[PDB]
């Protein structure tokens, strides 16, 4: 009956800098009967706050929060390397029990471009009869970003396989990897291969191309 | 406080629907019932009371009908 | 100590049943109800339900119903989640808690994450990717290492026996067919190539594969 | 979990006989034990614990008018029938509207009308059931050492010495040994499950608190409440009413909130908190203290021989002791502290007994801080501590002579008989004779009488009290008590107990 | 409803201070008095039933100090 | 018409700051800095002390606990003025007529 959702989504923000996520519960006067839960991609989560004042044995003194009725608050002032995780919350008072569409604590740093490398399909893959073009694009950050697959000048969108991580955890940047399949008849009846990337940081797609033609 | 002592009833006028009509009959019978039902082994020696003293018959009852009206909420 | 230990990574198919073991310590098992969470596939948490576990009563959130179960065992202390006609769409990792009630819980169960899907145990197609000329761009050439159409999960694919962790990215695999292909990609200076060794090692014990590929140029 | 320093001390005369005993215990009031061969010993509840609640149902006192519709109808139509009564979020409520050829009829004084309001629930309370299983007791148990004023206040430091333990009682386990290390081990049986009644009543939560209340007057609450599950809730319409209708026009408003009249439904409610696991503060558990175990060492000790010092001055416990804490300067330790109670000083005559038996100083250390706490007796007497010139004394006066404490004994005797129910007769402790039939005469009178009539609050059974002392006055011979057999104690004894 | 029928009180072990403790002499006392303050011309009239019947004296005043605590609130 | 403003009442309230001065047995009155303040509610009391909590007496002690008083509702009453007080009265004649 009652629907959560946790806002910003997303939160790019340096450490040690107070990060006060705007919340909400549909269903009304909850009283208290507030968590937070932070959560890393592939873990189970961690609860913060219960009590909406009160921190659980594990999470440290920095992890604090205010609210009752429907609006709550996870109030962070010293947010760190550790904070950095998938932000959860879930409600209490009637039932079922259930959660809000969650949010994500990122550390700010400097915007930086993709680098991009694309692979032709190694010789093995064309003697098994397809063909993948890679196109890696490492250490960009914000997580904002495109690529496009130009076949000849023209973009294709089949085939195409987009792998890309999380903010990593020695710079703290994106890396994707981008992957074009085509079967080998199909690969050599097409000529330039590139893969445009556009990005906050480059106000132009970065444009790394080769031609079977070409080497 | 507020939940005794309430404006019931105005009494000046008012032929009207006044904010409470209808429940005003349930104000004292239905709490002092509840009360009854919550204590009947007080109710099995409540009446015994009126039975005792004075052998006039029908005025004993008139002990009794009161008396197990003061119990409740004193 | 309260630890929530899971049944680990299940592999299903969809027509099948399973029964999700959670395993609790630190406390007596009866007097903590187990709160059961799916996580979406979009990394959406959603509320399974708990088991009022005395007494032994599971109480569902109503979209899970008739399809799944909270089953337990008192004396090894081990809360069940039986599910019953998998369907592909729950694949997901699953989660258990131990009841502090209408405040949830302060622990986290280890979690266990069901794949549904209907493949065949494959090795990886683990291709050497040559870089070409316009793939060398400040004074570093980028090698990489396409992994393709393995299952099931994980694959280690480390460089040279992974002696060099430097600009190795290695990136998820999605699903193709019940099959993850996933790429690899080495960041090393334009001198180390092609004058240093610098092989992908894709290791796959799910398929008891271990791949050794080098880049060559062209 | 120790005595000191305890809202309520009371204590435990041994007249050994038994190593067991059977005691019942509370979260404020703490034991000691004093027996020949067994140490000082405290018991008291830290709280009571509960695992798994499981919950009972729950009720909306604030909700919030949204919708109004109010379908009009002619006269001899009969019923009217709004749309709204399909979904039972919809509150429905029939009616009419007084009608003249002015307002959307043909006909006069009559009318039919059925108000629909959909129900909005602001804000709701909550209750819980408590499993009997569920329910825990962490019971603080310490036994008198070489204490300071720190580790004595201190748990994990006389776990170092072995001199407290903690530990949780469950139906499951209600028998729990614990080792005192030196000291020897005891062994503690409770009774989980009938400290208590886990189904007499439940746990209300108002608001964000959560409070006691009985189970039956729990169901007896006169406001909406609700299913366990999800939707579809009774007497909604309480907390809504009604007005004239003047044509179409009728206003359902709500009422406010009711948690204040919550809060002033609650009167005897005992505030609860919560965070994992509930802890309830007075506590209600029945164990027994098997000391067999328990023993005394250092037989073969002596008097320690040199000077000592006060750490903190004496003063009194107010429960009818004594205690002081002692610095000893002298290196010749580990040894018996010599110390007495005396009653003048040309008599060396001990009088006073030992609480803490048998002080001793831990380590060779000087300047060792012990705390030892002793009962002097009545009138003037004396704090001694060692013996010849270097002893230091102190003069001490307890105005608490025996013909007060009489009364101590007996009136809060009859208050210890009072609230317990049939469980008063545990500190009867290794009876049987007067002490079983003490309690079984009372068990079926607690049973019947004063719970056949109970519920009566402050001055209802007060009150007719004196009325049915007037019944002791109109009777005849033989038959005088008869009328005033429940009068005098167990009806104006608890009216006198709570006062206020 | 919630006005009446108060939990007071639990008398279940409970050696505490609980939600209202003091305010529980100041229930009906008061919230009477101030009944019988409101309605000073029935108290003139009330305790003179109590000397019409019985002739037994003390007992007379039985039936008016339980009587005048009957009218308030019912 | 006009109606004058007679009093109020707060009907709701919440605690916010609460601030209790512990002091030992013997010490008579405890007295908290926040009485200056009229918006903190202050009330006398006592702990009961042993030589484990703060004191070094047994059996006695005072405390002053203070919280600042907020109200979150509260109720307005009106006085009617005499001459304030206005009535409609309609009045009609029943001459040729129609339902309209």
């Amino acid at each position: 009956d009652i629907v959560l959702t946790q806002s910003p989504a997303s939160l790019a923000v340096s450490l040690g800098q107070r990060a006060t996520i705007s919340c909400r519960a549909s269903q009304s006067v909850s009283t208290s009967y507030m968590h937070w839960y932070q959560q890393k991609p592939g873990q189970p989560p961690r609860l913060l706050i219960y009590l909406v004042s009160n921190l659980e044995s594990g999470v440290p003194s920095r992890f604090s929060g205010s609210g009752s009725g429907t609006d709550f608050t996870l109030n962070i002032h010293p947010v760190e390397a550790e904070d950095e995780a998938t932000y959860y919350c879930q409600h209490i008072r009637e039932l079922t029990r259930s959660e809000a569409g969650p949010s994500w604590l990122e550390i700010k740093r400097a915007d930086a471009a993709p680098t991009v490398s694309i692979f032709p399909p190694s010789s093995e893959q064309l003697t098994s009869g397809g063909a993948s073009v890679v196109c890696f694009l490492n250490n960009f950050y914000p997580k904002d970003i495109n690529v496009k697959w130009k076949i000849d000048g023209s973009e294709r969108q089949n085939g195409v396989l987009n792998s890309w991580t999380d903010q990593d955890s020695k710079d703290s940047t994106y890396s994707m990897s981008s992957t074009l399949t085509l079967t080998k008849d199909e690969y050599e009846r097409h000529n330039s291969y590139t893969c445009e990337a556009t990005h906050k940081t480059s106000t132009s797609p970065i444009v790394k191309s080769f031609n079977r033609n070409e080497c | 406080s507020v939940s005794v002592q309430t404006h019931g009833e105005s009494s000046l006028v008012n032929k009207t629907e006044t904010w409470l009509d209808s429940t005003k009959a349930t104000r004292y019978l239905m709490k002092t019932e509840n009360w009854i039902i919550r204590n009947p082994g007080y109710a099995f020696l409540a009446a015994v009371l009126g039975w005792m003293l004075g052998s006039n018959n029908g005025q004993r009852v008139v002990f009794t009908i009161l008396l197990l009206l003061v119990a409740p909420a004193y | 100590q309260v630890q929530l230990m899971e049944s680990g990574p299940e592999l299903k198919k969809p027509g099948e049943t399973v029964k999700i073991s959670c395993t609790t310590s630190g406390y007596t098992f009866t007097d903590y109800a187990m709160h059961w969470v799916k996580q979406a596939p979009g990394k959406g948490l959603e509320w399974m339900g708990w088991i009022n576990t005395a007494t032994g009563e599971p109480t569902y959130a109503y979209d899970f119903k008739e399809r799944f179960g909270f089953s337990l065992e008192t004396s090894a202390s081990t809360a069940f989640l039986q599910i019953s006609n998998l369907k592909i769409e729950d694949t997901a990792t699953y989660f258990c808690a131990s009841d502090g009630r209408y405040w949830y819980f302060g622990v986290w169960g280890a979690g266990t994450s069901v794949t549904v899907s209907s493949p065949k145990t494959t090795p990886p197609s683990v291709y050497p990717l040559a870089p070409v000329c316009g793939d060398t761009t400040g004074s570093m050439v980028t090698l990489g290492c396409l992994v393709k159409g393995y299952f099931p999960e994980p694959v280690t694919v480390t460089w040279n026996s992974g002696s060099l962790s430097s600009g190795v990215h290695t990136f998820p695999a999605v699903l193709q067919s019940d099959l993850y292909t996933l790429s690899s990609s080495v960041t090393v200076p334009s001198s180390t190539w092609p004058s240093e060794t610098v092989t992908c090692n894709v290791a796959h014990p799910a398929s008891s594969t271990k791949v050794d590929k080098k880049i060559v140029p062209r | 979990f120790n005595c000191l320093g305890m809202g309520n001390r009371d204590f435990i005369e041994g007249a050994s006989g038994a190593t067991w005993v059977d005691l019942v215990l509370e979260g404020d009031s703490c034991l000691t034990i004093m027996a020949n061969d067994k140490p000082t010993l405290d018991v008291r509840m830290i709280n009571i614990e509960a695992s798994q609640l499981a919950e009972v149902r729950s009720y909306c006192y604030h909700a919030s008018v949204t919708d109004i519709s109010t379908v009009a109808r002619c006269p001899m139509t009969g019923e009217a029938h709004n749309e709204k009564r399909a979904d039972s979020s919809y509150v429905c409520k029939q009616g009419f509207t007084d009608r003249g050829w002015g307002n959307g009829c043909g006909l006069f004084g009559k009318g039919s009308i059925d108000t629909c309001a959909k129900f909005s629930c602001t804000s709701k309370a909550i209750g819980r059931t408590i499993q009997p299983e569920n329910i825990k007791y962490e019971v603080g148990i310490f036994v008198h050492g070489t204490t300071t004023s720190e580790n004595h206040g201190n748990y994990s430091a006389q776990v170092g010495a072995s001199q407290a333990a903690k530990f949780t009682v469950t139906p499951n386990a209600p028998s729990i040994t614990l080792k005192l290390g030196d000291y020897g081990e005891v062994t503690l049986d409770c009774e989980p499950r009938s400290g208590l009644n886990t189904e007499a009543f439940y746990v209300m939560t108002v608001g964000s608190k959560s409070f006691l209340v009985h189970r039956e007057w729990f169901h007896d609450l006169a406001l909406p409440w609700t299913p366990p599950s999800s939707t579809a809730w009774r007497n909604r319409e309480l907390l809504m009413e009604f007005e004239e209708a003047h044509a179409t026009k009728q206003s359902v408003v709500a009422l406010g909130s009711q948690e204040g009249g919550l809060h002033q439904a609650l009167a005897g409610a005992i505030v609860v908190e919560y965070s994992s696991s509930v802890k309830l503060t007075s506590g209600h558990l029945k164990c027994r203290l098997k000391m067999d175990k328990l023993a005394l060492k250092g037989t073969t000790y002596g008097m320690c021989t040199g000077k000592f010092s006060f750490a903190k001055n004496p003063a009194d416990t107010g429960h009818g002791t004594v205690v002081i804490e002692l610095s000893y300067s002298g290196s010749d330790g580990p040894c018996k502290i010599p110390i007495v109670s005396v009653a003048s000083l040309n008599d060396m005559t001990p009088v006073g007994r030992l609480v803490t038996v048998n002080p001793f100083v831990a380590t060779s250390s000087a300047n060792s801080k012990v705390l030892v706490e002793m009962e002097p007796p009545f009138g003037d007497s004396y704090i001694v501590v060692g013996r010849g010139d270097k002893q230091i004394n102190h003069h001490w006066h307890k105005a608490g002579s025996t013909l007060g404490k009489a009364f101590l004994t007996t009136l809060k005797g009859a208050q210890r008989l009072a609230a317990l129910g049939d469980t008063a007769w545990d500190f009867g402790s290794i009876g049987g004779v007067f002490n079983s039939i003490g309690k079984a005469v009372h068990q079926v009178f607690g049973g019947a009488f004063r719970t056949l009539f109970g519920g009566m609050s402050w001055i209802t059974q007060g009150l007719m009290g004196a009325l049915l002392l007037w019944m002791g006055v109109n009777a005849r011979d033989r038959s005088i008590a008869l009328a005033f057999l429940a009068t005098g104690g167990v009806l104006l004894f608890l009216a006198t107990n709570v006062h206020a």
